[PDB]
């Protein structure tokens, strides 16, 4: 089911994947027109959509620096952590938000980033270039 | 057996401030008033307001902290002063002015305050200097000591004066969200204004907000849901301002009777100034009637939602203002061009039993007049309003009400709530109260089974 | 053959597909170089070269939701529909330009986007990730 | 090891290699927060981080109009030309610096990209299409 | 120095220990506030 924009933020997780590319199309382009020259009130309202794809583009950064590149579901090779919220599975899709799974996240959260950052492509692009040659 | 897989664009929004967009409203082209109050820059409304429920979302909403009313504070604040910007200065102005009363005080008992005014104003020219007339009106010195006056607006700030093309008619501005954020709009009907609210829906593009600078009374509002809303900051502190919202709106109708007319003198190589001229016919204050049955029932049904904060079976009043500035003792607001300044002491003398209060179609207020303001936060400046040619007579819902209660040890005795304001702020948060801007964080992880390469 | 940019405008869907890269090449960087300092002026052409990025992006992500990704050709797996253009091969793309091709679609252009934004990552990635396990 | 940015600047190229992402993350968010609304000085380092994101987009589109597009390290299929510095292998990742690497291929970079540009994409496509067929 | 041997180009000197210098106005003096237009207000200086 669809319910629009952010129509699944207080149902499941596996319910709320099912709605990606709605919460995706509608971040980037919430175009507005300045065609109309107007001077100081301009800067403001251009400093924020540009702050937005500055913010968009750092997103993308931090999605392409990882194995993980496709601007969808994607799966990697960093085993989950059981001192990462001791749960298990049907335990989380099925009964959490979105919400709560990044609070009890938060937590363990930072590190996860540099585990995807170094553990991956650091040594899986040099074992990629190193088995690419026979 | 399980791993970590990313997830872009899940339902995860956080709390954050940023800068908004503002609604054309899209008749801003037929309008055709040169420039009205935001038909400067704002963009045309979308042709559907996308209005998204988010079912099983409860979200902590909290007014009094909120962001959206410091934008359109700043907001208001520079179209003020980027309106008044490339219009006609008067400084020239401030000079000395032989002035003398009205030549109509019949029956000084009641009062006729406008000064036949003339003064040695500059022309076109540079060299000569013509002797003009007709500046009237109440503000103005006593002279240092036919009487001699001056400007005490000269005595503050630099004075120019409002364009006469633009406009002061509020057009409906509604706030837009910008790309990657949202607002989240409140929709149960009694909202505390500081809580968890169960009923909450999504937009990037508000609802129409008419900007209405006044006080007292909230003009031209929205009104409230089935119940005469009652929030604060902190009800226990009093220097905490009480802000009421209605449920039904009470009819006002102001007017200024003097059918006036203008005068165009030449001042400067551009320039033109435009003066207050002769009243044609009959003179009398100005001023504004409200029913009395429709007030006397919006009292008694706030005062039933003021007893169940301040006690079942008791009594509580509300006398008239206490004192201090103009602008804060007395209902100040605009309406065709004209500053209509009245006094609501006929208004606020009440005392409450537990059933009932302790003829008469209609209750009128007085009402003066003022043409140069100083309520720019900026005390460099100061703007002096163009005459009307015309009989003035304006109509509009109030809609809110801004409360101070007296402190001291008054427990066991009664409270009272006296009219006040004087920010800015707190007439916007009566329309910025139900929406929060949050921020879009689309990148979640999750454990699945799933292998790769 | 090249014949530059837009050289193919007139010639067949065929002979234009041989010149992607040139089209590509030109629009994204027309830079101006905007290092003096003038006030009211540069604001106008800034939104200019700000809403360039901001289409280009649009159509970025419209060619990221779908299973292309490919800044080049690609083919997907939605089906062609015999009621879009009822013509067979070849007389497409040696009789055709690119502009009379938009026109005629463009009665049932709309529905092809919701095609292939729905129609397969909607689905090809939860299949994909249903099929990944094993 | 690590040696922050820029650290391996007089390392050899294959030391040099082992640091593509601290160099690649701290060259697009170099962040600044212009909240507050400063007249004419936010126009030029406004124009500065918009033509530093220009050139950014100018990379990418150069790297992705390339067989490489994942912005890692990557293999083309373009043979080395012996004219193009006359060294066997070991001798360039073992003694030489990425700066004077640059510094001999300056005279004959500009050919490679073009290479790299016509001689892969405009020939690999065409033949990526006429062999997906079967 | 850009040009040690040229004369008109300055010669820049960066000293190891810094010299120090201690500057004083003593005239203990006062000002006057004179309103001058509808806004603005100069402010001269006083009698010492
Ligand atoms: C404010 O003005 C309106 C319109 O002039 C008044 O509404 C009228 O009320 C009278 C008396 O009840 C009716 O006979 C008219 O038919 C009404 N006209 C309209 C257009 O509604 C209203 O009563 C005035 N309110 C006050 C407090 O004076
Ligand atoms: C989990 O995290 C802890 C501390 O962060 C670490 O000691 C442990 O090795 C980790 N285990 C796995 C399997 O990642
Ligand atoms: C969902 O329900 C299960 C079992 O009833 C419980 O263990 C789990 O904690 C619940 N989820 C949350 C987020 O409380
Ligand atoms: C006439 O003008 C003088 C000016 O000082 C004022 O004090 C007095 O009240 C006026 N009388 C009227 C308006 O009847
Ligand atoms: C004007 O006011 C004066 C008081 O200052 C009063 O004596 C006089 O009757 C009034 N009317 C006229 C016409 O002067
Ligand atoms: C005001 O005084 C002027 C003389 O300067 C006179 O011409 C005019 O009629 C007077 N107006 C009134 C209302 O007394
Ligand atoms: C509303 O919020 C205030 C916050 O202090 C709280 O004290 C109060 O109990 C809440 N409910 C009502 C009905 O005021
Ligand atoms: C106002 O005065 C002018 C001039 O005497 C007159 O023509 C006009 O009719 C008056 N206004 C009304 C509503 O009658
Ligand atoms: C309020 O009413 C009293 C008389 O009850 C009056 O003297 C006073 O001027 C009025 N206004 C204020 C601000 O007190
Ligand atoms: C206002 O309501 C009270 C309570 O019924 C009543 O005593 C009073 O006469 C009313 N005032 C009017 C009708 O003017
Ligand atoms: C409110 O709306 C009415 C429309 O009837 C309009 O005449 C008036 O100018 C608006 N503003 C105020 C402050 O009354
Ligand atoms: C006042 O409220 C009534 C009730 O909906 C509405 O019909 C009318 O247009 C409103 N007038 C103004 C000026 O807001
Ligand atoms: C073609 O389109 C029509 C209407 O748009 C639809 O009824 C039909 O099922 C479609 N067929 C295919 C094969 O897509
Ligand atoms: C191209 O030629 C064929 C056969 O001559 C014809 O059927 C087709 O309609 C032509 N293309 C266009 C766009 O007219
Ligand atoms: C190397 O370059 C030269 C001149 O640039 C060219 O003649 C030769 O064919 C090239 N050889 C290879 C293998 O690319
Ligand atoms: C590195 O050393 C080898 C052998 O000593 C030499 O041939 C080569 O030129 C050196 N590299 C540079 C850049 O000089
Ligand atoms: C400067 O003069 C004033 C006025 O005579 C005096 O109060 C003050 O003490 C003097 N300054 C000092 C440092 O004594």
């Amino acid at each position: 089911v669809f319910l629009g924009f952010l129509g699944a933020a207080g149902s499941t997780m596996g319910a709320a994947s099912m709605t990606l590319t709605v919460q995706a199309r509608n971040l980037l382009s919430g175009n507005p027109d300045w065609l109309p020259d107007m001077t100081v009130w301009g800067i403001k309202q251009l400093q924020a959509r540009v702050l937005a794809v500055e913010r968009y583009l750092r997103d993308q950064q931090l999605l392409g620096i990882w194995g993980c590149s496709g601007k969808l579901i994607c799966c990697t090779n960093v085993p989950w952590n059981s001192s990462w919220s001791n749960r298990n599975l049907s335990e989380i899709w099925d009964n959490m938000t979105w919400l709560q799974w990044d609070k009890e996240i938060s937590n363990y959260t930072q590190i996860i980033y540099g585990l995807l950052e170094e553990s991956q492509n650091q040594q899986e692009k040099n074992e990629q270039d190193l088995l690419a040659l026979d | 057996n399980l791993w970590v897989t990313v997830y872009y664009g899940v339902p995860v929004w956080k709390d954050a401030e940023t800068t908004l967009f503002c609604a054309s409203d899209a008749k801003a082209y037929d309008t055709e008033k040169h420039n009205v109050w935001a038909t400067h820059a704002c963009v045309p409304t979308d042709p559907n307001p996308q209005e998204i429920h988010l079912e099983n979302v409860t979200e902590e909403f909290n007014m009094w902290k909120n962001n959206m009313v410091e934008q359109m504070h700043t907001d208001i604040i520079s179209l003020w002063d980027q309106s008044l910007k490339p219009c006609v200065k008067l400084t020239p102005l401030c000079v000395t002015l032989q002035c003398t009363n009205v030549t109509n005080n019949i029956t000084d008992d009641m009062r006729g305050e406008l000064k036949n005014c003339s003064f040695n104003m500059t022309t076109e020219l540079r060299d000569k200097k013509q002797k003009v007339y007709s500046l009237f009106y109440r503000l103005d010195v006593v002279q240092i000591n036919n009487k001699e006056y001056r400007l005490i607006n000269c005595n503050t700030s630099a004075i120019t004066q409002a364009c006469p093309k633009v406009s002061f008619e509020p057009i409906p501005i509604h706030y837009c969200a910008p790309a990657g954020f949202a607002i989240l709009k409140c929709k149960d009907k009694k909202f505390n204004g500081t809580g968890p609210c169960p009923s909450v829906s999504t937009v990037q593009c508000t609802h129409g907000i008419k900007p209405v600078v006044s006080t007292q009374l909230l003009l031209n509002g929205s009104l409230a849901e089935e119940e005469v809303m009652i929030r604060s900051e902190n009800i226990t502190n009093n220097a905490k301002n009480i802000l009421v919202q209605f449920n039904t709106p009470v009819q006002i109708n102001c007017t200024r009777p003097n059918n006036n007319t203008r005068k165009s003198i030449r001042i400067g190589p551009g320039q033109a100034f435009y003066a207050t001229g002769d009243i044609i016919g009959d003179i009398r204050q100005a001023h504004c009637n409200v029913s009395k049955a429709t007030w006397n029932e919006t009292l008694g049904k706030v005062v039933k939602q003021l007893r169940k904060h301040f006690g079942n079976n008791t009594i509580i009043r509300f006398a008239n203002s206490s004192g201090g500035d103009l602008e804060v003792t007395t209902h100040s607001f605009n309406c065709g061009g004209e500053f209509f300044y009245c006094n609501t002491s006929g208004l606020f003398n009440s005392t409450w039993i537990s059933n009932t209060s302790v003829s008469n179609d209609s209750i009128t207020l007085p009402c003066r007049i003022k043409q140069i303001i100083n309520m720019w936060q900026r005390i460099g400046q100061a703007m002096y309003a163009p005459p009307i040619q015309g009989v003035i007579r304006c109509v509009s819902n109030i809609t809110g009400l801004i409360l101070t209660r007296d402190g001291g040890s008054t427990n066991s005795t009664t409270e009272t709530f006296r009219p006040g304001g004087g920010d800015m702020r707190d007439n916007w948060r009566s329309e910025l109260y139900k929406y929060k801007v949050v921020k879009i964080e689309p990148l979640g992880v999750a454990p699945t089974r799933c292998k790769r390469r």
